[PDB]
């Protein structure tokens, strides 16, 4: 048998005693895995900042080379 | 990235 | 009177929090692989940015090098 039929014939024929304590387990593991959940979430949304500021910041930079760039061609009829 | 975002927002 | 015969609603919470936590950490675990995929993309971002910078730098100096 399975680790997964063998857990559901627990659960259907288990005493009320282990079905309590599963469910208090189960409630630890969702529990943590939610605080986890929200701890990703929020990295993904420090990093999309991140990620968006450092595209800001290099547009900008594009921008000022292209300034100097069109100057110097300019300068290349002297 | 505005699907990443809203998905993000939808976990929290 | 004897609504103790209930391991049908523990039954029942055992199931119920086993698929919670199943879609949560399905949840966790998308969120984190789009967070490295961002991760990724900065560093890409990253590089090409000091590029930029460099070049920059070459043209302001090879500018006012133009000196007279």
């Amino acid at each position: 048998p399975s680790e997964e039929e063998e857990y559901a014939r627990l659960v259907m024929e288990a005493q009320p005693e282990w079905l309590r304590a599963e469910v208090k387990r189960l409630s630890h593991e969702l529990a943590e895995t939610t605080r986890e959940k929200i701890q990703a979430a929020e990295y993904g949304l420090a990093v999309l900042e991140e990620k968006h500021q450092l595209k800001l910041q290099f547009e900008e930079l594009e921008v000022d080379y292209e300034a100097i760039r069109s100057e110097m061609e300019q300068l290349k009829e002297a | 990235e505005g699907v990443l975002a809203n998905f993000f927002n939808s976990l929290l």
